[PDB]
């Protein structure tokens, strides 16, 4: 049911600031909250922030609360207010932050269990 | 031996469940006048010897109570005015920074066939642009309905009490944290006298703690679970709005009255909170001594203000007098503790168009309260939100937070009275 | 003493034993949002209150507080001694570990009685 | 039907005296009382005494009354009927005539007749 | 930190595989199983410790407590080569790769 | 055998009057459209259940399944030999039989009742 | 068939002004009679 769909692939050069934007639909957004971890070509899985859509609350792993902005776009229509879309900014993108980012969903209706069931494709960031 | 079984009717044991509770008051939107009349002598039965599991995390009290302020919001909306002609094209002007507007709009009056060109004042948080021409907030979104001026905005003592044949077990443990088993046992009817009171990143006229101050959490390790912090001592807080704001009642229907801001008679101010730095930095001094209890007696301990989200979250979202304020917190939250008269002041703005929960397709206009707002709270518990070198921020918004941290001490039981042993008894013939 | 309603929740289920009527009184009793879930209470508890003493009525128990009963004590239900139980566990301890078996039991004490009072149509027969 | 381990062999000479725990586990610690008993070398088997620790009261036979320090802590609860307790022994005028092998016991029962009657015992500890 | 033991793993198919996860610290129960391919993105497999997610294989099975936590594969197949995560909130392992 | 809920139906009464347990568990338990409408149903369900326990506890037959009384057998309500009742007929053919004089026989099975105990409180007048 | 059971001997105080039938007659028939405007029309538009 759930399915969160990235945005495409992006080319910046060192300096520059990239949105990521991730549509979901098929499950009540503010009640399961979206992760953002990112993936550098041979390393592990690493954890940007998470937002918690009913409100918007923000949290973010070392280093990122600097750079990083996480925002979203709730629905307002009054059949379909499952579905929202959030977003990550990340301004300052160094040649390091060239990776495979994420967007997560949590299964957990309203709380948090960090289990992950739904991705989204993937976006691959390079800063060159 | 000779042992047959024998069939016990009322004996003490009681399984794990949850019923529908029901409320209970003394002498307002929650209706607590319609609630069974809170029973003058309270009796609290103490169990000896008895140990219980809890968790505040799994109890039901709190998803019961969290819908049933909802379904009370929505009760005391229904006869109320609807203000949808107020979605209208509006000419507003600054007041003689910038906040608080003059908008004048052709109004439908009693005549279906008359208009009329009325003014009203309007905070900025309820206005958006397309003289200049701006419009409701609300209105590309959703339906607005004026809060009926008569129900109170007051928190109410509400007591949740189960049926016949429940029953509700506290913890008399000074330390309890949120989970595991309650050496000190008690059995009740109905819960304390519980305000409602909606409120964010502070918890307002709530309960103490006893002994220590106490922080309870799922699991402290994952940053993703709200820290609910309830102090031992309570820290003063005074709010006001010292504009002296006047309501102009605008016939817009048979019947119908739209309550606006007529005019501030005299100064025009700043919302505000104070608290005391003293009582704020031995409060702040108490709550970073609990916290190294888990984190270390060496790493330090930050605080900073909110870093996303929504005006509800990210300020000392609460009520006032009747009017809905929206206190910036970064005074409060500006400080980092190492291993080893004064007053605070809190920016609070004033908005009108709110949507109580994250209900969406309605919203609620607060009629303006005439008079200086004044109100005298105490901030008894605090909502924290660790980053994850340790550095906490305040937040919250899931009004349930509100709810559990006075609801923890309960928990529901169902009393099942039919106990089979065996003795040695038998029927004669 | 008067402990209170459950105030032997922690004793032994000899001590407790004699406290049943406390549990007994509360138990119908007590120790437009709410009118409808008022009353949604109002009715679950007669009901749980019906069925306790529905299985009383069909076991021969209607009016008891301590029954005995027909069935003898099967010790693959539990082989404890007698002063092993009621004089060492609590009745919250007992309903644990006759949990299983709390069905089969209640089954028993009804035939046990439709055939007594069967044998009763016999015995006024004459 | 718990455990009831004690300390270890602690070995002084006359005129000292000597701590020995038992920590319990397994079982409510306050719903059986604590009976010490030893077996020295030149006797049989001597009760003590025991103590109980709900209601903090203490009866110990006259041999021991003016030498025997009995003590007992709080429980920590564990579970709903499980628990973990601790009960101290000193004894005061030591000699070595009190060499011997040292126990503690819970209580049988919570009521009747054999209430206090030393049934789960420990491991022993020998003294001088 | 997480730390995943082997780092690589020869497999053949049909066999039983398993692979271990260990914890800097007591985790209790909360942690999961990732299967990750490349090019694609990472599927949950089981959630805290034993719970195995709905349509996953019931082949695949979950063990362990404290710091030490387990991923068996009965009757190993095609689709089950991959490298797998262990998952404990937001530290993700580095992986294991079968071929 | 276990016939189940209303199984010995065309059985003969004989047959059936040992099978009462069975229709007596299901009862009062079982074998926002109707929200108000199941409330409804969990209202009327205990309401009829009281009735018919009413009835038994003013007869002295609270608790009681099979139930002897004090009144005798008019002849003019079923000339019916015993043997060709408990052993031919079922017990829907007899509640239509005696469909009529039902009501006659509920009022005789009440002050058979309270005659009774006003002879036995003056049977403990002394 | 209205069964109405004359009390022989009794003598009951009577006092028609605490009387709560009153008191819940008057309020079931203003109760009635918001009941019976709920579904006609509005005469809104007619206020011209
Ligand atoms: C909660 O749980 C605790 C622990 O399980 C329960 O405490 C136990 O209660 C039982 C029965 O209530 C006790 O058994 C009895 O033991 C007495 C021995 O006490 C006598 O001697 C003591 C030492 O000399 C002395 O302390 C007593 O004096 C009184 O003063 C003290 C002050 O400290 C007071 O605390 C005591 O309570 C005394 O009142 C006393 O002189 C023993 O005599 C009893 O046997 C008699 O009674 C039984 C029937 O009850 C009968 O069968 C016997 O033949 C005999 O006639 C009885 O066995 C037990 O010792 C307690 N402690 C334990 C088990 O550690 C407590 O009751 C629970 N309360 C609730 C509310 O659930
Ligand atoms: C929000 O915005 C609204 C506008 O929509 C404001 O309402 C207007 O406020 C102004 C003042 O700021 C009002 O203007 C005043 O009108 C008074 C009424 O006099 C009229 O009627 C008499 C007949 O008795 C006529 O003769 C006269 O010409 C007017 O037509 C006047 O008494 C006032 O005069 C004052 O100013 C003049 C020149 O400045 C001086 O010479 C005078 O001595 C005197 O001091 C003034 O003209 C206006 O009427 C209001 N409009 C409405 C519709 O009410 C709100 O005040 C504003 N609120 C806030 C908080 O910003
Ligand atoms: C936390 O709890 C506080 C107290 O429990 C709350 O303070 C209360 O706030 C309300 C509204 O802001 C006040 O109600 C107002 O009362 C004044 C008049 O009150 C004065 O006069 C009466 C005479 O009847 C007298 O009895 C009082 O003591 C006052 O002297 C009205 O003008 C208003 O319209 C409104 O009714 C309460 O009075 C006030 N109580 C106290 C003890 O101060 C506080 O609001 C709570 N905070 C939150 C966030 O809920
Ligand atoms: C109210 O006052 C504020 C403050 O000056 C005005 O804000 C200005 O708005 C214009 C757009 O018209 C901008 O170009 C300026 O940069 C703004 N200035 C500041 C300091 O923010 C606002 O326009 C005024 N509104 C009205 C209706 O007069
Ligand atoms: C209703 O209008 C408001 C105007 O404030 C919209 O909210 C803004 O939308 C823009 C772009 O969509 C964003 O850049 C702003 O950040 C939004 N502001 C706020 C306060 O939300 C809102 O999206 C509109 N709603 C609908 C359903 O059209
Ligand atoms: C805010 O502060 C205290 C609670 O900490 C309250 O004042 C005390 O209230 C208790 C019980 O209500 C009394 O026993 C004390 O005597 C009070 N102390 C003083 C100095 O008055 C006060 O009511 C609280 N206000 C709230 C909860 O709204
Ligand atoms: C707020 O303003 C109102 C007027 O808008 C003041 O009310 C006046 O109070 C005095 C008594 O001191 C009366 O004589 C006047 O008739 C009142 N005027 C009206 C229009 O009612 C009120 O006193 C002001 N309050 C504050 C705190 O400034
Ligand atoms: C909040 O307001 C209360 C009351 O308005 C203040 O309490 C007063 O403090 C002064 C100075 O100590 C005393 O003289 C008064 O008697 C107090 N009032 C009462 C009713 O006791 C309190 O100091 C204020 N606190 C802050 C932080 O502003
Ligand atoms: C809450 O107050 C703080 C200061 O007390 C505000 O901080 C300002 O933040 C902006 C960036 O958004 C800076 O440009 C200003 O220099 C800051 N001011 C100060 C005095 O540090 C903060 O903006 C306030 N919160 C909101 C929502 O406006
Ligand atoms: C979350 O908290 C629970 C309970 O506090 C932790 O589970 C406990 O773990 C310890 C350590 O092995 C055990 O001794 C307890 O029996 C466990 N209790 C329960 C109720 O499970 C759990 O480890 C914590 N999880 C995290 C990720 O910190
Ligand atoms: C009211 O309507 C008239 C009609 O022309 C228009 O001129 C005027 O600007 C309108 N006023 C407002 C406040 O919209
Ligand atoms: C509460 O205390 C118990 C035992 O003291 C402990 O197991 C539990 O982890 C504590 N709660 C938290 C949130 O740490
Ligand atoms: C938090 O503080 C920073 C710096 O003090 C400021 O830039 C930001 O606007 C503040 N945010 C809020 C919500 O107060
Ligand atoms: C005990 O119960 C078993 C089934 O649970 C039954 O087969 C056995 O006959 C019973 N024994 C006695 C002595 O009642
Ligand atoms: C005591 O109970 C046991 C069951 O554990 C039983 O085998 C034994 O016969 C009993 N003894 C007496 C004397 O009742
Ligand atoms: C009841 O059945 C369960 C089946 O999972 C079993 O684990 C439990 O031990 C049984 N109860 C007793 C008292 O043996
Ligand atoms: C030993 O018993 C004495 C009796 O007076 C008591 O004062 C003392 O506290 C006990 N020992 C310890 C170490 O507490
Ligand atoms: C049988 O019933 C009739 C009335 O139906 C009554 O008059 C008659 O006395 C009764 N006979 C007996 C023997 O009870
Ligand atoms: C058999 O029943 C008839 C009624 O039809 C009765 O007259 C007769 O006396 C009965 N005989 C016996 C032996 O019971
Ligand atoms: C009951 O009365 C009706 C009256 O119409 C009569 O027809 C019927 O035969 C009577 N029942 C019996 C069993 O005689």
């Amino acid at each position: 049911r759930a399915h969160l769909v990235q945005s495409g692939t992006a080319m910046k050069k060192p300096g520059a600031s990239v949105r990521v934007s991730c549509q979901t639909s098929g499950y009540t957004f503010t009640a399961h909250i979206l992760f953002w971890f990112r993936q550098a070509p041979g390393r592990g899985l690493e954890w940007v922030g998470w937002i918690k859509p009913q409100y918007g609350a923000v949290n973010f792993g070392g280093g990122f609360r600097d750079r990083v902005t996480l925002t979203r776009q709730l629905s307002q229509d009054p059949d379909d207010p499952d579905w929202g879309i959030a977003y990550m900014d990340i301004r300052g993108l160094k040649p390091d932050d060239t990776a495979v980012y994420y967007c997560a969903r949590d299964r957990s209706y309203g709380d948090s269990s960090w289990a992950l069931d739904a991705w989204g494709q993937g976006t691959t960031v390079v800063v060159s | 031996e000779n042992l047959w079984v024998t069939v016990y009717y009322g004996v003490p044991v009681w399984k794990d469940a949850e019923t529908t509770l029901f409320c209970a008051s003394d002498a307002n939107v929650w209706a607590t006048h319609a609630c069974v009349p809170t029973d003058p002598n309270p009796q609290e039965i103490h169990l000896e010897n008895v140990t219980e599991e809890f968790n505040m995390w799994k109890n039901n009290m709190v998803e019961q109570m969290h819908t049933d302020i909802i379904s009370l919001w929505d009760q005391s909306l229904k006869p109320c005015v609807k203000l949808t002609p107020l979605c209208v094209t509006l000419q507003c002007t600054n007041v003689t920074r910038g906040e608080l507007k003059n908008c004048s709009f052709n109004m439908t009056t009693e005549l279906r066939d008359k208009k009329q060109k009325v003014y009203s004042l309007f905070y900025r948080l309820d206005v958006v642009q397309i003289n200049k021409e701006y419009r409701l907030i609300n209105c590309n979104t959703s339906a607005i309905t004026q809060a009926c001026p008569k129900v109170s905005f007051e928190p109410i003592p509400i007591h949740y009490c189960a049926p016949a044949g429940f029953a509700i077990l506290k913890c008399k443990d000074k330390k309890f944290n949120g989970t595991g088993p309650c050496p000190s046992v008690s059995t009740v009817q109905c819960t304390h006298g519980i305000k409602p009171v909606v409120s964010t990143q502070l918890l307002l006229n709530g309960s103490l703690a006893e002994e220590e101050v106490m922080i309870r959490s799922e699991n402290i390790t994952n940053n993703a679970k709200n820290i609910l912090v309830q102090f031992n001592t309570p820290v003063q807080i005074n709010c006001t709005r010292p504009n002296n704001n006047t309501r102009k009642s605008i016939r817009i229907g048979p019947g119908q009255a739209f309550y606006a801001t007529g005019d501030i008679i005299g100064d025009i101010r700043q919302a505000h909170c104070n608290v005391s730095k003293a009582t704020w930095n031995e409060t702040l001094g108490k709550v970073v001594k609990q916290l190294r209890k888990h984190f270390g007696n060496n790493t330090i301990i930050r605080f900073a203000n909110s870093s996303g989200g929504d005006l509800e979250v990210t300020t000392h979202s609460f009520n006032c007098g009747g009017e809905f304020f929206y206190c910036n917190t970064s005074g409060l939250f500006n400080s980092t503790w190492i291993s080893n008269n004064d007053s605070i002041t809190l920016p609070c703005r004033i908005k009108q168009i709110i949507n109580m929960w994250q209900r969406i397709g309605q919203a609620m206009y607060a009629p303006p309260i005439q008079g200086v707002i004044r109100c005298v709270s105490n901030i008894t518990g605090l909502i924290l939100t660790r980053d994850g070198t340790e550095t906490f921020r305040p937040g919250g918004g899931d009004m349930r937070d509100n709810w559990r941290s006075e609801l923890y001490k309960y928990k529901v039981v169902k009393i099942e009275p039919l106990g089979v042993a065996p003795t040695r008894c038998k029927r004669r013939v | 003493v008067f402990l209170g309603f459950l105030g032997a929740a922690g004793s032994t289920m000899g001590a407790a034993s004699m406290t049943l009527t406390v549990q007994a009184r509360n138990l119908l009793s007590g120790i437009t949002v709410w009118g409808i879930k008022q009353l949604q209470a109002r009715v679950l508890a007669v009901e749980r209150y019906l069925r306790d003493q529905q299985l009383l009525g069909i076991w021969g128990c209607s009016g008891k507080l301590i029954c005995c009963t027909n069935v003898p004590w099967n010790s693959s239900w539990s082989n404890r001694n007698l002063s092993e139980i009621w004089d060492n566990m609590t009745w919250l301890q007992w309903d644990k570990e006759i949990s299983n078996y709390t069905q089969i039991i209640y089954g028993l004490l009804e035939e046990s009685q439709n055939q007594q009072e069967k044998n009763e149509q016999d015995l006024l027969a004459l | 039907q718990g455990q009831l381990v004690q300390s270890g062999a602690t070995t002084t000479k006359p005129g000292s005296s000597v701590k020995i725990s038992c920590k319990t586990s397994g079982y409510r610690f306050n719903f059986y009382h604590i009976n010490w008993i030893r077996q020295t070398a030149g006797r049989g088997p001597e009760w003590m005494g025991w103590i109980s620790p709900y209601s903090g009261d203490k009866n110990l036979a006259p041999a021991f009354q003016d030498r025997v320090n009995m003590t007992t802590d709080t429980e920590v609860p564990v579970t709903s009927f499980t628990s973990t307790g601790a009960a101290y022994m000193e004894i005061r005028n030591l000699t070595s005539d009190d060499t011997g092998t040292y126990f503690c016991a819970k209580g049988l029962l919570r009521d009747g007749s054999s209430t206090w009657l030393p049934y789960l015992w420990g491991q022993g500890t020998l003294l001088t | 930190h997480v730390t995943q033991s082997p780092s690589s793993l020869s497999v053949s198919i049909g066999d039983r595989v398993t692979i271990n996860c260990q914890t800097s610290q007591g985790v209790g129960s909360d942690l999961h199983w990732y299967q990750h391919k490349p090019g694609r993105a990472p599927k949950l497999l089981i959630h805290h410790t034993s719970s195995v997610e709905d349509g996953v294989p019931s082949r695949f099975s979950g063990s362990g407590f404290h710091t030490s936590f387990n991923l068996t594969i009965s009757d190993l197949q095609a689709d089950d080569i991959a490298t797998y995560y262990c998952q404990v909130l937001q530290f993700f392992g580095r992986g294991s790769r079968l071929h």
